[PDB]
């Protein structure tokens, strides 16, 4: 009697816990996307007041397993919308500021 | 004369110490 | 002959001297590759450390921002 | 034209040394013994 | 014998790690004194033309 | 069990390779901005010696930019001053 | 709070024989080490009221270490800390740093860190040695660079004694003096510099002597000691200590060489006739002949001083001092800092020695001061140095003790841009 | 876990090996391509600077 309630409290909990991870991991994925997307618009503004006042002349915005490669490539686009072009133009731009 | 040879054998791993040596002292810089 | 031994003398010492040089830096380098691998495990478990510390941090922001939503 | 004249300089165009030289020259020195044990 | 390849592969990574970390901080320096040295230039000809002009 | 255990450890191992690529990611995120931050104070610290003259036209009396000729105007400012 | 206390050679154990003796008759305890808190800094407590210090006396020649293993105070000292090679380093600088030097160093640090192990809360270390021989300079460079591997953010205070301009024993203590900077610039963060020929004029003047032995000089260098760390221990009303001297004193990285001065360094027959106020003892510590160094403050500008003054000082007649110091015209400072001064006061009054040459005094000033007047001793040195080398003469030894030419090359040039950085800060 | 061990040594060591290589190879086209890069962008403005003239 005592391992046939443990079976049946080994199912109960194996639902439980299924349902639990996966809202949670789902959750916290959505949170974190949206703080990141509030980060690259403060980046993009930045930039923007960067071009339109110093030196741009011209301002432009950006367009926009199998889980494992969608966050790959979500995490490489968001950290390549500002490109080395913008960066190297961003240090150099200091130095001469400073100066 | 024997004496010799023995210190040829002497001189040879001598040399063969100065090339260790040197590697290991190498292997403790790059450690 | 004498000239022959005299440089065989002065030979003896020289290995003696340099076999003595080998011992002291063998045993400096095992000990410094002790150190290194000890050091190294030391830092994984730093990583893994950090790694759980991470995770319990955007835990405790999920609970942080559900409650800001409930205000 | 005065003002052309006044500053043209500027109108035209260790031992840490030795330290990172002397480790440089070690592991070179590894890296020729490693890749000829290698060949060989 | 595959605990020995263990070690000598270790080794030689080791090794080769810590000549590459060399080469990238220096070739970064050298890039760095590059762009410094383009920029510099265009200046001088930019404030040949102001004085031009 | 072992069911239990395996889909457990999974769930675990993705979590702690999201959070870290995550955290990655927005270090770097956040070290452009600070660079960015400090050259908009530079520039609003430098401005304040600007006569008015400068503080209205800084830039003189349609392609995409390249990286040398990326700073024309500034070094025009620049020689102004100088 | 404590520091440790290192004495290389026969200069700075012979300066810390004397060091010792006056700590002890500050804090009461007995040469055995008993007393029939505040000594914290320089002994550790043990058995039956039992104090030990925090020194170690490392030398190659053991006649001199003897002395202090058999002379009053064997019962003060650890009996491992006094550690004795087998032979002198001879002057040379390879005898002293690659011949010899690498086997008594083992032996030296792994004491050193039991020690720092014992001490509660590390803050310093202080190095006694001279440049002007092989024990001093090659092995305490070797020393110096272990310990600056090792722990490094540490601080590390090198009281360091410099050949005279003419006055001098050695003949090959230029060359030592050269191939020394090279880690006395380098891995030490704070030089304290002093010179024998400089004492001999102060005692000669003031404390009117006019054959001095070494134990003269010892005595008045131990009090300077004294009053540099008497910060630490006693309570004052602007205590300062290592970390201030260090932000306060080294604007530069490359700029720490600063001189010393005392006063009143008077006799005992006209401490009472002469009155000794703070408004003229502040006075008589800035005159050029006070100054422990044989250098000429008039021919350079002051960068950053620093005063301490021990005994019955009130905070407003500092002050009055410092402006009548400032408001004078025989001296100028570097235009960089307004504010060039770094005040200290302390409550316990300067510790005579009994039987000693200075007198029972109410108060006293200890004063450093980092300026642009020493490139003149680093450009004579130099040029004494590079006379010598000309000719290739003395170089031999060296060549054949394990020295070859990139020693005496970078040695060179590192003095040549030293002297060319101080000329360059100096206006 | 000794040969999953030595593939991974293995592949790591290689493409350590290319890309040191590679970087190498920028090193040296890099130090040729200094001095000339700097006269091209004077010619760039060379035209508006000779027309000025
Ligand atoms: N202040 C002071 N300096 C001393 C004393 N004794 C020696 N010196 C200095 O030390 C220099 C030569 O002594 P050292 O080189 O230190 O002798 P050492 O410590 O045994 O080192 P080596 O001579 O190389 O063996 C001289 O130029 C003196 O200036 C002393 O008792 N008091
Ligand atoms: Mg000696």
């Amino acid at each position: 009697k005592r391992i046939t309630e443990q079976f049946k409290d080994l199912q109960s909990k194996f639902r439980h816990f299924e349902l639990v991870d996966t809202k949670k991991y789902k959750e916290v994925w959505g949170m974190k996307e949206a703080d990141v997307a509030a980060l690259v618009r403060q980046l993009l503004q930045a930039d923007k007041v960067l071009h339109e006042q110093q030196l741009g002349w011209d301002w432009r915005p950006p367009d926009d397993r199998r889980a494992a490669e969608r966050e790959q490539e979500f995490w490489s686009r968001m950290t390549h919308v500002i490109s080395d072009k913008h960066t190297r133009v961003w240090g150099a731009l200091e130095k001469q500021l400073e100066k | 004369i024997g004496c010799q040879q023995e210190l040829v054998g002497l001189q040879n791993e001598n040399g063969g110490l100065t090339e260790t040596l040197a590697r290991l002292r190498a292997e403790h810089t790059v450690l | 002959v004498k000239r022959a031994e005299d440089d065989l003398l002065a030979a003896r010492r020289a290995n003696t001297s340099l076999r003595a040089d080998r011992a002291k830096l063998d045993e400096t380098i095992s000990t410094l590759k002790l150190e290194n691998d000890m050091v190294s495990r030391q830092v994984k478990g730093s990583v893994e450390a950090r790694e759980k510390a991470l995770v319990d941090h955007d835990v405790l922001a999920l609970e942080v921002k559900r409650l800001r939503d409930i205000l | 034209v005065d003002l052309e004249s006044f500053l043209p300089s500027r109108l035209l165009n260790q031992r840490k040394e030795a330290a990172v030289q002397r480790d440089l020259k070690a592991i070179n020195d590894l890296l020729d013994t490693a890749k000829g044990t290698a060949g060989r | 014998n595959a605990e020995r390849q263990i070690k000598n592969l270790e080794w030689e990574n080791e090794v080769l790690s810590q000549r590459f970390s060399k080469v990238q901080t220096e070739r970064d320096e050298l890039y760095g004194k590059f762009e410094a040295s383009i920029y510099d230039v265009q200046q001088k000809t930019g404030l040949k033309s102001a004085l031009l002009e | 069990k072992s069911s239990m255990d395996a889909f457990r450890a999974g769930q675990a191992e993705r979590l702690k390779q999201l959070s870290l690529a995550s955290s990655g990611a927005m270090e770097t995120l956040r070290g452009k901005l600070a660079v960015a931050e400090n050259v908009l104070k530079l520039a609003e610290l430098a401005r304040k010696y600007e006569t008015e003259q400068e503080k209205v036209l800084p830039f003189w009396n349609g392609s995409e930019v390249d990286e040398w000729d990326y700073l024309n105007c500034f070094f025009r400012r620049y020689n102004k001053a100088l | 709070r404590e520091v440790i206390s290192i004495h290389i050679g026969q200069a700075g154990i012979q300066v810390g024989n004397a060091c010792w003796e006056l700590y002890c008759l500050e804090h009461g305890i007995q040469p055995d080490g008993q007393m029939p808190d505040a000594f914290n800094t320089f002994f550790s407590e043990t058995g039956a009221g039992k104090h030990v210090p925090r020194c170690i006396f490392l030398d190659l020649e053991p006649t001199v270490v003897d002395e202090v293993r058999t002379g009053t105070y064997r019962q003060l000292f650890h009996p491992e800390q006094l550690i004795s090679g087998k032979e002198d380093a001879a002057n040379n600088f390879a005898r002293g740093h690659y011949t010899i030097g690498k086997e008594i160093v083992d032996l030296a640090l792994d004491r050193i860190r039991k020690l720092a192990d014992n001490c509660t809360g590390l803050q310093g270390f202080l190095v006694f040695n001279a440049v002007g021989g092989g024990t001093g300079s090659g092995l305490g460079s070797l020393l110096l660079e272990r310990l600056s591997v090792d722990y490094g953010k540490k601080s590390k205070l090198g009281f360091t004694v410099y050949p005279s301009p003419q006055v001098s024993t050695a003949v090959v203590e230029p060359y030592n003096s050269v191939l020394s900077t090279h880690s006395l610039l380098e891995h030490t963060d704070v030089a304290v510099m002093l010179d024998n020929e400089a004492i001999y004029d102060i005692c000669r003047r003031s404390l009117d002597i006019e054959r001095p032995t070494y134990t003269n000089l010892n005595r008045l260098i131990a009090q300077v000691i004294s009053s540099l760390t008497a910060s630490l221990r006693f309570d004052g009303a602007l205590n300062v200590d290592i970390t201030e001297f260090q932000t306060n004193l080294v604007p530069y990285p490359r700029i720490h060489f600063m001189l010393s001065s005392y006063a009143p360094i008077i006799s005992a027959e006209k401490a009472y006739h002469e009155q000794l106020s703070v408004a003229e003892i502040t006075n008589a510590a800035f005159e050029p002949a006070s100054m422990m160094v044989k250098c000429d403050p008039r021919h350079g500008k002051y960068m950053a001083c620093c005063l301490m003054y021990r005994g019955d000082v009130v905070p407003k007649d500092v002050n009055a001092s410092v402006a009548t110091i400032k408001t004078k015209r025989t001296i100028q400072f570097v235009d960089w800092c307004p504010t060039g001064f770094k005040c200290g006061i302390n409550y316990q009054p300067p510790t005579v020695v009994p039987g000693g040459d200075l007198a029972k005094v109410q108060r006293a000033v200890c004063m450093i001061s980092n300026s642009t007047a020493i490139g003149e001793i680093f450009s004579r040195l130099d040029h004494k140095f590079d006379l010598m080398y000309a000719k290739r003469a003395f170089v031999h030894w060296y060549v054949g003790e394990g020295m070859e030419e990139g020693e005496f090359s970078e040695a060179r040039e590192d003095l040549a841009a030293l002297e060319k950085d101080f000329e360059e800060v100096g206006a």
